[PDB]
């Protein structure tokens, strides 16, 4: 997980401070979601503006591999087109 | 004769860029006239004889500015300023011009909302095709 | 009803209650004798005649049902129960990826326009699991797309312990350069043990592209300049001619500092590391995993 994209600018031992890049201006707004790698807790999540490349994500634990996931949002429609989530795992 | 190769690779271009610039859908969601293989808009087909080709995408592109100049897309509920539509319009009708120089109602708005998705999306598809021909046209003829 | 010969499958509201369906079963044969039915491999006599009435609640109830005749076995089917929970069909086998959207169990992926692409899906289950694909164009007058057998394709301690499955299809009679007017249609039948599913995904095969990166990548240094040119080719497997369906491109040196070009070179300032993606051209569609060269 070495090159980035979507990346940790700041932390703490309960949060982390996360940026990403736009790439496909025919997005609506990102949904972001959370969860211990291993999958053992339900993945939370929240969105985000489309003109909006940065978030917080509160209330993690320590010496927890989280996976966070950035999703940029067109619709939901059997027929819309659909862009690949970008994620990484940190602590 | 020549059908400008060049200037038509590039707007057939700016009619992607447009056309993939903003989501058509609002605060809106829901879950639920082609360039077919006969039409000769496939490389080997263009070569041979590119006019068939040509007047299949002149059609296409007549086709969408009248939906884009119709009741769908003026009036009610408006279109927002960021609304490529107004450049798009103008762009299908500049390329239209290039290629030929010399010479289904809506009703309630959440159906206007709707059918304005779904003739962009279709647009989306036809304009790469186009663009795909300009740009093989303009590299190889 | 019938999926394939000799196997039923018969479809039950399922709820702590639950009256669970009668099921009329008949023996294949010409008929009305000493005929008797069994279940599986026990030897109880569940009936007699030409016809056994039974009331389908539970799994119990589901299974091989054989009927014979003087000491001959006559005929066997198997029935699959097909559970609708809170009037909606089971989805217990597979497990949901939330890739592109929410509930999504089907994930497909095209790396060009020929008519090929791949379907893959999850599961947590390793053991007594049989999956069978089908796919057409469209649904009315459906044409012709030919999958190959489903398969393991990655397995992913326990509390990570996940399988995945993939099939291939092709599109009988593709046209690359056409503009699709009926979308793929992919359905998914999932039996584990005596348990029934069904999954289904539709889209054209425009909205799934999904370049591979691009091929070759190379830094060349500069004469009386001090930047390095970098270059790159389109991959292989994207479709040709290159003159017809273009790629563009997204350079990046590690915001981190980015361009953007169609050509398949560009001329950065290496420090002491350059990315290069692809998307196609006209459509969109997603980009291409990264393609990087140390600088
Ligand atoms: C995915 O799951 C669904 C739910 O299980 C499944 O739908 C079922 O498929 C069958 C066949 O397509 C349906 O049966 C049909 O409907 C009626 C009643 O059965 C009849 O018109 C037909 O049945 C047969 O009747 C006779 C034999 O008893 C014969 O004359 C002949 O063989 C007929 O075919 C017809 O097949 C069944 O009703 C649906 N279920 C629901 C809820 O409607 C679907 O098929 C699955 N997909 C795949 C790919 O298998």
């Amino acid at each position: 997980d070495v090159p980035r994209d979507l990346e940790v600018v700041a932390a703490t031992p309960t949060s982390l401070l996360i940026s990403w890049e736009h790439d496909y201006p025919y997005r609506r707004y990102y949904r972001i979601t959370y969860g211990e790698t291993g999958g053992n807790s339900p993945v939370q999540e929240f969105t985000v503006p489309k003109d909006v490349d940065t978030a917080t994500i509160s209330g993690l634990k320590p010496g927890v591999d989280y996976t966070i996931t950035v999703y940029a949002v067109t619709s939901s429609y059997k027929y819309d087109m659909q862009y690949s989530p970008i994620s990484i795992n940190y602590r | 004769s020549s059908p400008a190769w060049t200037q038509c690779q590039q707007l057939s271009q700016k009619l992607c860029t447009l056309a993939w610039s903003a989501h058509p859908l609002v605060g809106h969601m829901d879950l639920r006239p082609h360039i077919q293989c006969g039409d000769g808009c496939d490389p080997q087909g263009l070569r041979d004889n590119s006019q068939f080709c040509l007047q299949r995408i002149h059609q296409g592109l007549i086709f969408y500015e009248k939906l884009l100049g119709s009741d769908i897309f003026t009036g009610e509920p408006s279109l927002l300023p960021d609304s490529p539509v107004g450049q798009l319009h103008a762009s299908l009708l500049g390329l239209s011009q290039l290629l030929q120089p010399e010479g289904l109602s809506p009703s309630q708005p959440w159906q206007r909302l709707l059918l304005r998705f779904k003739i962009l999306r279709s647009l989306q598809a036809f304009v790469a095709v186009a663009a795909r021909v300009f740009a093989h046209g303009a590299a190889t003829l | 009803w019938e999926l394939k010969k000799d196997v039923y499958v018969v479809e039950l509201d399922w709820y702590p209650d639950a009256p669970g369906e009668m099921v009329v079963l008949t023996c294949d044969t010409p008929e009305e004798d000493g005929i008797t039915w069994t279940l599986d491999q026990s030897s109880e006599v569940l009936g007699s005649g030409k016809t056994l009435t039974i009331q389908v609640k539970e799994f119990g109830d589901a299974g091989q049902y054989t009927c014979h005749k003087g000491g001959e076995v006559l005929s066997h089917s198997l029935l699959l129960l097909h559970k609708k929970e809170d009037g909606i069909w089971s989805t217990d086998i597979l497990k949901d990826q939330k890739e592109p959207k929410n509930k999504t169990f089907l994930r497909c992926e095209a790396k060009n326009y020929s008519g090929r692409f791949t379907c893959w899906w999850l599961t947590t289950i390793s053991t007594d699991l049989t999956f069978s694909v089908k796919s057409s164009r469209g649904s009315s007058d459906p044409q012709g797309v030919t999958c190959g057998a489903a398969t393991l394709s990655a397995e992913r301690r326990g509390d990570n312990k996940e399988y995945e499955y993939s099939v291939e299809c092709q599109e009988d009679s593709a046209c690359p350069a056409a503009e699709e007017s009926l979308p793929i249609e992919v359905m998914v039948d999932a039996v584990h043990k005596l348990k029934y599913e069904n999954y289904t995904s539709s889209f054209f095969i425009r909205d799934i592209i999904k370049p591979d990166p691009p091929k070759n990548l190379q830094l060349k240094p500069l004469k009386n300049s001090r930047q390095v040119e970098v270059s790159w080719e389109y991959p292989d497997t994207w479709s040709t001619p290159h003159s017809y369906f273009s790629l563009t491109f997204c350079v990046q040196v590690q915001k981190k500092d980015r361009v953007f070009t169609d050509k398949t070179s560009a001329t950065v300032i290496c420090r002491k590391s350059i990315s290069v993606r692809a998307q196609d051209r006209y459509y969109s569609s997603s980009w291409s995993e990264w393609a990087s060269v140390p600088c």
